[PDB]
């Protein structure tokens, strides 16, 4: 039945940005000095009120299909591969039913699959998590191609340390600009291998605006960051502003002695995502 | 100083300065890339359009459309990046005599040349306000190059109505606020790292 579910869940992605994301946005609004930042915000909270009351999606972009699978207790492998397979058809159906625009396409070839699905399309992220039992948590994360195009990775030296951090996420927001359509909310991923520190920054994207690191340590560097940030001055649509991002999000892995990858996931003011919990059957 | 035109003259044109407010009540016309490919093909040749673009307003987008009891409704028409056309719009500013291109993220810096030269101004859209556009589409008029190019690449003509807050971002008197907001950028970035 889950195909069905994957579908209402790109809707809601697709159409009902969370409330998280438009309290900051009203925040964002009340906050800013720049008149050309106010309307450019007024009429993104407009877009939303709009979005929701005629059912057509926020952003015409709805982006690459991304999924997050949590997997329970006491499920069979052989159901979580009909787990997998429903989820590509009901990117399938949703490509037709929400609608989404199809965007997935060869690489080198730039053939269209006119579904998303195809070459590894769906991404599908798993996870186990021993205090579900029989439930898995799908989410749905839409991420858009203008956003995608600013990811920057490094690899720092060790000595380096939190400055070169600091330089590096500035000088990356800074060089994106207008680009990602701010404002906007990063994702920091430091530690790992190249591959796992950009998977920690795309993951720091799922956090809801406001929810601190865990560390209290690091939770103070995400607001050092979102302070310097704020100071750029890029605003809405790169425009000029005293807003460039609603938030900061850091994930940590652990990393080799001698290294320190560094990967950075922009979002655009877009941040959609769409979150289910399913009892499957006992 | 917000503005609000039903029609563009060359006049008004040069009365937006970079950060000014404009809403559109008037007619406008689609074209990405393809689009502009193919409308400089046919009047560098003399082949007629069954459209005027004298003057006119040009939409860097693709607009979602269903058709509902035999006319068109649109859902979605956010704006697209605009520098897709970098390579093209001088020749297209030059064989068309269009007023102002709506679209986001700008254009390249050499164009403001042509901005100054012909009457002609760049107004950004909110980015990603796909929603609030659609809505502010009144009628679908007509769709010109449909079979060939496709629903989201043909010419779309439309009534809107408040279509806007749009900002004026590049203007006819060789200012950019994309330049402007750089420059600064670049400055403030010096004095953290």
């Amino acid at each position: 039945k889950i195909s069905d579910v994957v579908v209402e869940l790109f809707r809601e992605a697709a159409i009902y940005l969370p409330e998280d994301v438009k309290n900051a946005l009203e925040e964002a609004y009340k906050k800013e000095s720049s008149e050309i930042s106010k309307n450019t915000l007024k009429a993104i909270i407009e877009n939303n009120k709009i979005a929701e009351e005629t059912q057509v999606p926020l952003c015409q972009d709805t982006g690459v299909p991304i999924v997050f699978l949590k997997i329970g207790k006491n499920i069979n492998s052989s159901e979580i591969m009909k787990i997998i397979e429903e989820i590509k058809e009901g990117v399938k159906k949703a490509t037709e039913e929400v609608p989404l625009r199809p965007n997935v396409v060869h690489p080198l070839t730039r053939e269209n699959f006119k579904t998303n699905v195809g070459l590894n399309s769906p991404f599908i992220n798993i996870e186990f998590d021993e205090s579900l039992d029989r439930e898995i948590e799908i989410i749905a994360f839409p991420k858009g191609a203008g956003s995608e195009n600013m990811s920057a990775l490094k690899m720092l030296k060790p000595s380096d340390g939190i400055e070169g951090i600091k330089n590096f996420v500035l000088e990356t927001i800074a060089n994106a600009g207008g680009k990602p359509c701010p404002p906007i909310v990063v994702g920091i991923g430091i530690g790992g291998t190249a591959d796992v520190a950009l998977k920690l920054a795309k993951k720091a994207l799922l956090r809801k605006i406001g929810e601190r690191h865990r560390d209290k340590e690091i939770a103070n560097l995400e607001k050092e960051l979102l302070e310097k940030i704020n100071s750029l001055g890029i605003g809405a649509m790169g425009l000029g502003g005293d807003i460039t991002a609603l938030d900061v999000f850091i994930e940590i892995a652990g990393c080799h002695t001698a290294s320190l990858p560094v990967g950075i996931c922009i979002q655009c003011w877009a941040d959609r995502r769409a979150i289910k919990r399913i009892k499957l059957d006992a | 100083m917000e503005y609000t035109f039903n029609k563009l003259t060359k006049k008004d044109v040069k009365k937006l300065k970079v950060g000014d407010i404009v809403y559109l009540n008037g007619k406008i016309y689609t074209a990405r890339d393809e689009a502009h490919l193919k409308i400089i093909e046919m009047l560098k040749s003399n082949e007629k359009l069954p459209f005027d673009l004298n003057e006119s307003i040009i939409y860097h987008a693709g607009p979602i459309m269903k058709k509902v009891n035999d006319s068109w409704v649109c859902v979605s028409i956010g704006p697209t990046t605009s520098a897709r056309m970098n390579d093209v719009e001088e020749e297209f500013i030059k064989l068309t005599n269009i007023s102002a291109i709506v679209g986001k993220g700008g254009m390249k810096k050499e164009l403001l040349k042509t901005f100054e030269d012909y009457g002609v101004v760049y107004l950004a859209a909110p980015g990603g306000c796909a929603a609030l556009l659609a809505n502010s589409v009144k009628r679908v008029d007509n769709v010109y190059f449909l079979d060939e190019l496709g629903m989201p690449e043909a010419v779309w003509e439309l009534e809107v109505n408040n279509f806007g807050p749009l900002i004026v971002a590049m203007d006819s008197h060789g200012n950019s606020i994309y330049e402007e907001v750089n420059k600064k950028v670049y400055e403030k970035l010096n004095e953290l790292i």
